[PDB]
């Protein structure tokens, strides 16, 4: 298991923006070409991993339709912090969102579960 | 009187309350004897059966009057505790308090405790424990939480003098059951460090170890000055070693020829993975950093197409470095341990040119050996007073009636146990035949007689055993050895079979038949018990800390083995594992720590790793392995063999006579003149100059014929001519000094003897030479002689002489030492066959030599099939291996000298079996066999042999009357002056001059605090010297600059302060002419560094020209007594040293003389490269001083073992070069190797510690 | 290993002589592939004219009847990296007489990394009638012998002179 911190959980309120944190501290540095961070999301629980979000050495977004362009990257992965912020926050947008790492040369994989409560 | 135990009831509480308030109104030692924890007196008698383990009054009077109750176990233990309640709670009446002494002294209670202490470490050392393991520590936390109770309970909460909290022990226990608590509700790997704990200091306490644990303490309170040396020596060190290679290990070699527009900024900026650099850098293969090289003519040389430059990151991760001070100290405590130093010696040489290996000689001998073997004498010294004290103050029935019998009467001492021994010293012989191709029908051969000699042995025990009654059987303490064997055997025979050659120990019996021999033997005797205490808690601390280690770093290890290997695998020494967290700590007491620490702090990171490890070095190796040493000098400091040579007078004797009895039955006044004449001039000092000249310059003519005289043809032809003239002085003084001596006189000098041979072997070669029966392999063998001329040298100095008996004078004692020694590494020898014969071999390729994967390849047969189908592959075996009892020495001395030893150990821990390929860590635990051996060969027999060495320098020395066996007439004039100097008295106060300002002047200088302010300056000096770096700004070396210039005026300022009041009284001072030089030597300095950084062209004279500053520093020895002694001591010592280090720079001129003849054209591998090579005179003096420390002798050793191809080509070119082939001989190799560590050791080394341990005594007398 | 030296520079007429051109790797364990090209210009006359090429184990040379079946090779035998370029004059002539340019053409093949070495070497060589002494052996030789009766000449002189001072100490005890 690798070292990735996820809250389970965020509640925020509808209209508002939201941060979504993913942080590892994942021992080996970071090498752009090597890191790979790929970020996706489920209307329902066991719904499809719908990724919105690669990684190619620079941020990639799949610009997503039901998240047009709300979604920017939220941190600076050298420095292990790979959160992802949502503006205006719907709730469509609740649900599972979900980061996985990939830390070269590591040879492990990791995985982000986060569960995304909008208010009202 | 006897019965004066009395039960504490409230009444005599009272009793003793009134007291002490009448004490109070009107406002002493106690008996050691009845101290607590000591056993009763015997005055006392036995108790009554119902007082034992009760509240009973106290016996001492001191506290009669003071509250207290005393409790006695059935075992006499007095226990004193607090007879006020503890928080007011329960009285020393309450029932409870008496249960708690009760079950507390209780010998249950202290089993309990340790049992769980020692089944707590098993579960400890658990690097993945299961899930009833949470249960198990629940338990043991319950368990020691309840006795932390008990404690409580008997001794009170924090009330009196005599509670819980009160000791210390209790406070750790009490600390480590807070920490346990905390963690479980809401750190860990701190948590559990906490925990071991406890076996330190609840395990001391058994008896035994507690003296050797005093010791200890001893040892590091007593090592407070040493250790301040070492720190300022360091640091002086280092300071010299950052200004002359600073930035030096960043030399690299990049390409000349590059892709279009790729400057060496845009390529540094841009690599980053090791192909990335290897594309632009020049790296040699198989190595991680790149090839340092240099930018004069000594230093390393770069390929063509590849330039040198100073750029990238320092080697060995970047930690080997004199960048700053900081990395610098660490070298230097490096060269100091000599951990590795001769890589350090290499890298830094390559970068900055040969010529500095003065700068490395000179920290080597001077500082190194110095320090170490001053540590090895406060220890010493320590241990010895602990032991001195401790002394002081201590002072059916008839059917086995026949056969018993019988069986004694037939067996006698006298004939049959030694026919038995002579049968031992048989068998041991047979163990040695056991090689590893070895026929089918010999092993066959071997096992009969194995059968048959075992049979013998046992009929022998049991006929004994019944003989005498099987009680008295055991009761001896041979017969259970044999017994034991024999058992064993059997067994066996209807692992084990390494076992039978400790049968081989019991020849040491009829050493009580050599006086001397049996001597020794009781000694080592004598000395076993503390050898055991100590080993005990050596292996407590390694225990311990090992655990530690694992706790800490290996979680660390685990998941960032990337960064410290390519493949991603564990390396072979580790720390996630308990076995290899053992095995690391046992390595650094062994002495080599640097490796496993750079790979540590590449992981865990430098600061944990630094602390740790050097924590464990420290108390280990300079502690602990100094203590073996000095328990061993302090012990320093019937034979039935003649009964049977008497039955042979008796024999012999007897029966010739009889036979003789039988065979009678059946049947020139000139001339004496002359040689008078001859004698005034072979003893004229000028003959003697004129002969000690003669033998330099022959030397020098040696040394001037390398593989370069080719191309120096005039001297060559010099050098013919001269030698022919040697030849003809050395043979006219020996004819000179045969007419003046006498035939007589001569040959019966032994220096004499061997100037004859020298002369003969070079008359010889003339003649051949001369007479055309040259070019023959004798003549050839002969001309290799020619380098034992040196030797004259060695007669005419009279230091090299001195120094040359003692060692003489020795040798007798030596030798039996060597068959005491040579026995034990015997039997180690024939177990190593029997484990390790003929599975050293492996199936590498060797385009990169690399063992196949083992599962493609599985045995020999197929290394063979592939060798078919492909080329490159060989089924390699290791050089020095295991194979038979011969090699197995060389392969144990590399072990013990710790020098090539891991190569062999790796590959023990990987064999299968005989034709299998190694896999790796298949007997991973091997290194138990290696553990065991490598504990005796280095730390018991080599302190055997220094110990009876220096005992042998005390006795010659005592003989003489106390004189120094190792100074010279002269030189012995000197020392008594120098000591004087240690025990002047104080001389006469400087007069007050009377001009009011000289006055005023003078009261200043003379007041202490004038002194001390001086000081607190040249220490912030020093600090100004620490703060330059590799790379600071100009901003930064101005601003230091123009501080350092203030230092000087500052100084300078002080001096002519004390030369106004002091005037000529200045310069009877001996301290004030140094400070007067340093001034001097101060200003030139900067003025004349100033003018080459401008005027001239030399950086590297402006570096050490700068050397100068560090003098200022030097005036700190002055103000430090503790340091200024030592130093005094080494003053002392220094006339000693100076003969010593002439016996070895000729013995190692002799030995590069040979290399150069013999080791020269030799494949260049491993240790031999293009720059340690014995190539020319330099090359090979350089390596021949690495090894005088036994450094690197391995891997030099290697290229000259291999004499046959494929290793080695018979055939090479050597073009400009009429040898041919690159081949080496390994008979010549092991003895030129061998000899020379030998040698080196029983000069250099035991000679330093003698002289060390003798004046150091001196100057703190 | 390899030792730079140099060639002699005085062969005799009618026998063999051996031109040395060595010309070592500054690093021993490179790679490298190599081949020769000898220049010669007779004494007595400016151009340099190329004699002989030597590549992959091949002599060739060339067609001047100076060196036609008189010049063979004795340079490094197989191996594609020479380092040592010599040739061997079989009857000499005072035809040979003259300046001779050893051009090395060297290849190193490194990591990624390729270089086109080349170095020149310079022999002057003469022919005469007959070999002659060097300068420093004869020179050596006096030297030696003078050496010799200097010294005995000091021996034996000391040896008379306290032979007499110990005569007279006979005569006066
Ligand atoms: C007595 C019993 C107790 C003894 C133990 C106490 C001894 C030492 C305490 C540990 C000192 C802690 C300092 C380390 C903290 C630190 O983080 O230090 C930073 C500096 C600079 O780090 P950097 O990144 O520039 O290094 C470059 C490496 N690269 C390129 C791979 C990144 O590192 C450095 O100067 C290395 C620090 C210098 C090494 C210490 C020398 C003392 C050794 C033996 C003492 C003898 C007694
Ligand atoms: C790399 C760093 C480069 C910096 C190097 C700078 C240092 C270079 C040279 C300075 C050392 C020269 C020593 C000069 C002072 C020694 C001396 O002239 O003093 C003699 C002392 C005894 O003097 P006193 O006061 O006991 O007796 C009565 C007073 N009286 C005898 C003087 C009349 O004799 C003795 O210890 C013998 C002196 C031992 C000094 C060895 C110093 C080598 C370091
Ligand atoms: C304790 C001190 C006095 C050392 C003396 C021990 C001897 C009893 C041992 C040590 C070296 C041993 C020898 C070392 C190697 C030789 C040759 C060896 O033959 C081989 O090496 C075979 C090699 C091959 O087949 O290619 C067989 C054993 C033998 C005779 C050994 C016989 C017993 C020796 C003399
Ligand atoms: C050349 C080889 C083949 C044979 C000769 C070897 C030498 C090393 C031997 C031959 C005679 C030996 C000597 C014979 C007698 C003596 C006396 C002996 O010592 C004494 O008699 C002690 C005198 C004293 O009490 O001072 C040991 C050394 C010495 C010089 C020996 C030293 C070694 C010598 C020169
Ligand atoms: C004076 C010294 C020799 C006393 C201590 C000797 C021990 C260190 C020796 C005695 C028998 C040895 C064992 C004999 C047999 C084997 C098999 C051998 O090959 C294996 O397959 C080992 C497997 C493993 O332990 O991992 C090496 C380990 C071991 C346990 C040896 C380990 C080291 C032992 C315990
Ligand atoms: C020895 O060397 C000189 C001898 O020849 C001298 O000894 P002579 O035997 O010749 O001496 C003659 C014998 N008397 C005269 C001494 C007895
Ligand atoms: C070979 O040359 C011998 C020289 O060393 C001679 O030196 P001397 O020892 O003779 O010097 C004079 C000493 N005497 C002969 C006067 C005593
Ligand atoms: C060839 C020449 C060999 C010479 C012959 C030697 C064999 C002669 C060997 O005889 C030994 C003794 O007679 C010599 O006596 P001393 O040398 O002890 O007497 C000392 C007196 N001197 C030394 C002061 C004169
Ligand atoms: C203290 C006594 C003094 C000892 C000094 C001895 C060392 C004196 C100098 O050492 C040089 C020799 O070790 C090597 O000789 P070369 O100068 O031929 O080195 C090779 C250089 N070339 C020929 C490749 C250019
Ligand atoms: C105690 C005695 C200790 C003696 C220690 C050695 C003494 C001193 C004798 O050792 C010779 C070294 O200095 C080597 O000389 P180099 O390698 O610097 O030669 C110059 C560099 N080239 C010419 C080869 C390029
Ligand atoms: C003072 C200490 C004395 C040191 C004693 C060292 C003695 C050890 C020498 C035994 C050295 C004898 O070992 C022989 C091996 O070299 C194998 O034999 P080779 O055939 O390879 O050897 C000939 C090569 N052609
Ligand atoms: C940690 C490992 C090495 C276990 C160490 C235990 C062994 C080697 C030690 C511990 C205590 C030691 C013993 C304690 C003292 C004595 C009494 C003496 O008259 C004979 C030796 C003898 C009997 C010692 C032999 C070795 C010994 C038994
Ligand atoms: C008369 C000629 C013989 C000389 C002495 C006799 C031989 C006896 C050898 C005694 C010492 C052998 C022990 C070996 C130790 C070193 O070679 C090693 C050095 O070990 P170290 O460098 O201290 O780790
Ligand atoms: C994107 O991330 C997912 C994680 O589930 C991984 O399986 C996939 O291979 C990644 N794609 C790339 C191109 O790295």
């Amino acid at each position: 298991s690798m070292e990735v911190t996820v809250p389970a959980t965020l509640n925020v309120l509808n209209g508002s923006d939201a941060r979504l944190p993913c942080t590892f501290n994942s021992c080996y540095t970071v090498n752009h070409k090597q890191f790979s961070l790929n970020w996706t999301y489920q209307e329902c629980n066991n719904c499809s991993e719908e990724m919105f979000l690669q990684f190619r050495m620079k941020i990639i977004n799949l610009k997503l339709e039901r998240f047009q362009d709300r979604v920017e990257f939220s941190g600076n992965p050298s420095k292990y912090d790979v959160s992802v912020m949502l503006r205006n926050v719907q709730p469509e947008d609740e649900g599972i969102y979900n980061c996985y790492i990939m830390n070269p040369p590591d040879r492990h994989r990791g995985h982000g579960k986060i569960h995304l409560q909008v208010l009202m | 009187g006897p019965q004066s135990f009395v039960h504490f009831t409230k009444q005599s509480l009272a009793l003793i309350e009134q007291r002490i308030a009448e004490r109070k109104s009107k406002e002493p030692k106690p008996s050691s004897d009845l101290e607590a924890g000591k056993q009763l007196p015997f005055i006392y008698g036995d108790i009554p059966p119902g007082m034992v383990s009760e509240p009973l009054e106290d016996l001492d009077p001191y506290y009669a009057d003071k509250k207290t109750f005393i409790v006695l176990n059935k075992g006499k233990t007095i226990f004193r505790f607090n007879a006020t309640p503890a928080l007011y709670m329960l009285s020393p009446f309450s029932p409870l308090r008496r249960i708690s002494i009760k079950i507390l002294v209780h010998s249950l209670f202290s089993m309990l405790i340790m049992c769980t202490i020692l089944t707590n470490c098993i579960f400890m050392t658990m690097n993945n424990p299961p899930d009833w393991t949470k249960n198990v520590k629940y338990t043991f936390t319950g368990i020691y939480t309840f006795e932390s109770l008990v404690k409580i309970l008997a001794r009170g909460f924090c009330v009196g003098e005599f509670t819980f909290l009160r000791d210390p022990w209790n406070w750790l226990d009490f600390v480590v059951i807070v920490f346990a608590y905390l963690t479980e509700f809401v750190n860990v790997s701190a948590l559990r460090t906490f925990r071991v704990l406890r076996a330190l200091k609840t395990i001391s306490v058994i008896p035994g170890l507690k003296t050797i644990v005093g010791a200890l303490i001893q040892s590091v309170k007593k090592l407070s000055d040493v250790m301040i040396l070492t720190v300022f020596c360091l640091s002086v060190f280092a300071l010299i070693g950052l200004q002359l290679f600073m930035g030096n290990l960043k030399h690299k070699c990049f390409r000349n020829s590059l892709e279009n527009n790729e400057t060496l900024e845009s390529i540094m900026n841009t690599l980053e993975s090791e192909e990335d650099f290897r594309k632009y850098f020049y790296y040699l293969e198989g190595s991680k950093d790149a090839l340092l090289c240099g930018f004069s003519t000594d230093s390393g040389q770069c390929p063509e197409g590849y330039t040198c430059v100073k750029i990238g990151r320092n080697p060995d991760y970047g930690y080997t470095s004199f960048d700053t001070f900081s990395w610098a100290f660490l070298a230097l405590f490096r060269l100091m341990t000599q951990d590795y130093w001769e890589n350090l010696y290499q890298q830094t040489l390559r970068a900055a040119g040969k010529t500095y290996m003065i700068f490395f000689v000179v920290v080597i001998f001077l500082g190194s050996f110095y320090l170490i073997n001053l540590i090895l004498a406060v220890v010493a010294m320590a241990y010895e007073e602990q032991n001195q004290a401790n002394i002081e103050e201590a002072k059916c029935s008839p059917y086995w009636i026949k056969f018993k019998k019988c069986i004694y009467f037939i067996v006698m001492d006298p004939f049959v146990d030694l026919a038995i021994t002579i049968c031992i010293v048989l068998n041991t012989l047979f163990m040695a035949m056991e090689h590893h191709p070895m026929t089918e029908e010999f092993k066959n051969v071997l096992a009969i007689r194995n059968l048959v000699f075992t049979g013998i042995f046992a009929a022998e025990m049991v006929l004994k055993l019944i003989a005498m009654d099987p009680y008295e059987y055991f009761q001896v303490g041979w017969n259970i050895f044999d017994s034991l064997i024999v058992t064993l055997s059997l067994v066996e025979l209807f692992g084990l079979s390494v076992l039978r050659s400790f049968r081989l120990l019991r020849v040491f019996k009829l050493a009580k038949s050599w006086p001397t021999l049996n001597m020794l033997i009781k000694i080592i005797g004598n000395s076993v018990g503390a050898f055991g205490n100590l080993m005990l808690v050596l292996f407590i601390i390694v225990f311990i800390f090992a655990v530690v280690g694992m706790q800490l770093f290996g979680k660390s290890y685990k998941e960032c083995v990337c960064k410290i290997n390519d493949d991603c695998t564990l390396p072979r020494w580790h720390m996630n594992d308990f076995f290899h967290s053992f095995l690391i700590v046992f390595r650094v007491l062994c002495g080599e720590w640097i490796e496993t620490m750079w790979d540590c702090m590449e992981v865990a990171g430098q600061a944990m790793c630094l602390i740790f490890y050097m924590m464990v070095f420290f108390i280990g190796n300079l502690v602990v392995l100094n203590l073996f040493l000095a328990l061993l000098l302090s012990s320093f400091s019937a034979n039935n063999l003649q009964i049977a040579v008497t039955r042979i007078k008796k024999g012999i004797n007897y029966v010739k006579q009889t036979l003789r009895e039988f065979i009678l039955k059946a049947f020139g006044k000139i001339w004496w003149n002359i040689r008078k004449t001859c004698y005034k001039i072979v003893e004229h000092s000028w003959f003697e100059s004129f002969i000690v000249l003669m033998i330099l310059l022959s030397s020098g003519a040696l040394a001037f014929e390398d593989i370069y005289i080719e191309r120096k043809k005039t001297i060559k032809i010099i050098l013919e001519y001269a030698d022919k003239i040697f030849t003809y002085i050395f043979i006219l003084e020996m004819l000179l000094k045969w007419i003046a001596y006498g035939y007589k006189t001569y040959f019966t000098n032994a220096w004499c003897w061997l100037d004859f041979l020298i002369v003969d072997v070079s008359l010889v070669t003339l003649v051949a030479n001369t007479l055309g029966y040259s070019d023959l392999g004798p003549i050839k063998s002969l001309r290799t002689l020619r380098a034992l001329r040196p030797l004259r040298a060695l007669s005419r100095f009279e230091g090299m002489r001195v120094v040359v008996n003692a060692l003489i004078g020795a040798i007798p004692s030596i030798m039996n030492v060597l068959l005491v020694c040579l026995i034990f590494w015997l039997i180690f020898s024939i177990m190593g066959v029997n484990l390790f014969a003929g599975k050293f071999y492996e199936c590498i390729n060797t385009t990169d030599g690399s063992r196949f994967p083992a599962s493609q390849v599985p045995n020999r047969s197929e290394c063979f099939a592939l060798m078919n189908v492909s080329q490159n592959v060989r089924w390699k075996n290791l050089k020095v291996n295991f194979d038979n009892v011969g090699l197995g020495y060389l392969s144990l001395l590399q072990v013990a000298t710790f020098k090539g030893w891991t190569i062999i150990m790796y590959a023990a821990v990987d064999s299968v079996n005989v034709d299998k390929q190694p896999k790796y860590e298949y007997s991973l635990y091997m290194y138990i066999y290696f553990i065991f051996f490598i504990i005796f060969g280095s730390f018991f027999t080599l302190n055997l042999f220094i110990c009876v060495i220096i005992d042998n320098f005390n006795q010659q020395k005592k003989k003489l009357g106390g004189q120094d066996i190792f100074m010279t007439e002269e030189q012995k004039k000197y020392y008594n002056a120098m000591k004087k100097l240690g025990s002047k008295k104080p001389q006469k106060p400087i007069p007050r001059p009377g001009n009011k300002i000289q006055g005023c002047i003078f009261d200043l200088v003379t007041n202490q605090a004038f002194d001390i302010s001086i000081m607190v300056l040249i220490c912030l000096n020093m600090v100004t010297m620490m703060v330059e770096k590799e790379g600071q700004s100009q901003h930064m070396t101005e601003v230091l600059y123009w501080i350092n210039v203030v230092f000087i005026i500052l100084f300078t300022g002080e001096c002519v302060l004390k030369l106004i009041s002091l005037r000529h009284y200045y310069f009877t001072v001996g301290w004030n002419i140094f400070d007067f030089v340093v001034v001097i030597i101060s200003i030139v300095g900067m003025f004349l560094a100033d003018l080459i950084e401008t005027y001239f062209v030399s950086p590297t004279l402006f570096r050490v020209i700068r050397l100068a500053r560090i003098g200022r520093i030097l005036r700190l020895v002055k103000g430090a007594k503790g340091i200024r002694t030592l130093l005094f001591a080494l003053m002392m010592s220094l006339p000693a040293l100076f003969n010593i280090g002439l016996l070895l720079f000729l013995v190692m001129f002799i030995y590069a003389i040979f290399g150069m003849s013999n080791f020269a054209y030799v494949k260049k591998e491993d240790g031999i490269n293009d720059m340690f090579n014995f190539e020319t005179f330099g090359n090979s003096m350089i390596c021949l001083f690495q090894i005088t420390t036994s450094a690197g002798w391995d891997g030099l050793l290697a290229p000259i073992l291999n004499s046959k191809p494929p290793d080695c080509d018979p055939k090479k070119v050597h073009p400009g070069s009429s040898v041919e082939g690159d081949c080496g001989n390994p008979s010549v190799g092991i003895f030129y190797f061998v000899s020379y560590i030998i040698i080196s050791f029983l000069v250099v080394v035991n000679m330093y510690i003698a002289v060390i341990l003798e004046n150091f005594s001196v100057a703190t007398e | 290993g390899c030792v730079e030296v140099d060639s002699e520079t005085e062969a005799v007429y009618g026998m063999t002589f051996k031109i040395l051109c060595i010309s070592c790797k500054r690093r021993s364990e490179t790679n490298a592939e190599t081949f020769t090209e000898w220049t010669f210009r007779q004494k007595g006359t400016e151009e340099f004219v190329k004699i002989l090429r030597y590549e992959n184990e091949v002599l060739q040379l060339e067609e001047d009847e100076r060196f036609e079946g008189r010049v063979v090779w004795n340079g490094s035998r197989g191996t594609k990296d020479l380092q040592d370029l010599s040739i061997f004059i079989t009857n000499v002539t005072y035809n040979h007489s003259g300046d001779y340019e050893c051009h090395v053409y060297r290849l190193l093949f490194f990591e990624n990394y390729e270089h086109n070495t080349s170095v020149v070497k310079k022999i002057h060589i003469e022919v005469v009638d007959k070999a002659n002494r060097d300068m420093a052996s004869i020179v050596s030789e006096i030297m030696m012998y003078v050496l010799i009766v200097v010294l005995t000449i000091w021996l034996v002189a000391e040896m008379i002179y306290c032979y007499k001072k110990i005569a007279a100490a006979t005569e006066t005890a």
